[PDB]
């Protein structure tokens, strides 16, 4: 039927926080205290979107 | 003559009735004793689960300001 429209992989390709569960449980608090704002819009966007895909900025 | 005989003065006397002790506290005592190991464990067992829910909603919110990364 219908046909699916994928990103590119040159789009997904970010580098990443290449750290461990115990460093981010450490720091949790205050990153969760002081990065509020883009954390709280991406969580927004991706609640009233529910699409991966359209998501990604 | 000499023979197997008991003493001049005899054998000693011999006890031959029932001796019990009668022993241990009054069931009041036991009770009260009971009652009040249940009350001190209660208390500190309220003491320790208000506690760990304490620890369990800070481990929580870690988790849940954590979330949007993963």
């Amino acid at each position: 039927p219908g046909i699916v429209e994928l990103p590119s992989l040159e789009d997904l390709k970010v580098q990443e926080v290449k750290v461990s569960s115990s460093v981010l449980k450490a720091a949790a608090h205050h990153y969760g205290a002081q990065c509020d704002k883009p954390n709280k819009e991406f969580m927004l966007c991706r609640w009233e979107e529910k699409d991966p895909r359209r998501c990604l900025e | 003559v000499k023979q197997d005989m008991p003493p001049v003065g005899g054998y000693g006397p011999i006890d031959y009735k029932r001796n019990l002790p009668r022993r241990g506290l009054s069931g009041y005592s036991m009770f009260a004793v009971g009652i009040g190991a249940l009350l001190f464990g209660y208390w500190s067992m309220m003491r320790w689960n208000r506690e760990r829910r304490r620890l369990q909603i800070e481990d929580f919110e870690a988790r849940i300001a954590l979330m949007p990364l993963l």
